[PDB]
């Protein structure tokens, strides 16, 4: 990749196989959302 | 009912089994 020679590893069968431990790299991402509910644009030009 | 033969019954095994995975996750197929 690029201009280098790197190892590529996907260890899930040699390690973390048939054990009782979770495999990392499956972390979570928290995302919030925001929505207005009852706004009313008080103007005569935008209520078209 | 089962259990008439010894459960370990250490003898010369017939053949080795593969796919070492979590067997407790599904035990309904077993008797």
């Amino acid at each position: 990749v690029g201009d280098k020679l790197v190892f590529l590893e996907a260890l899930e069968r040699r390690v973390y196989q048939a054990t009782r431990v979770a495999y990392p790299l499956i972390g979570n991402i928290d995302i919030t959302f925001i929505m207005p509910m009852g706004v009313f644009q008080a103007n005569s030009m935008d209520r078209y | 009912i089962a259990g008439l033969f010894n459960i370990p019954a250490g003898i010369i095994p017939t053949g080795n089994v593969l796919s070492t995975i979590e067997v407790c996750a599904h035990r309904c197929i077993f008797d």
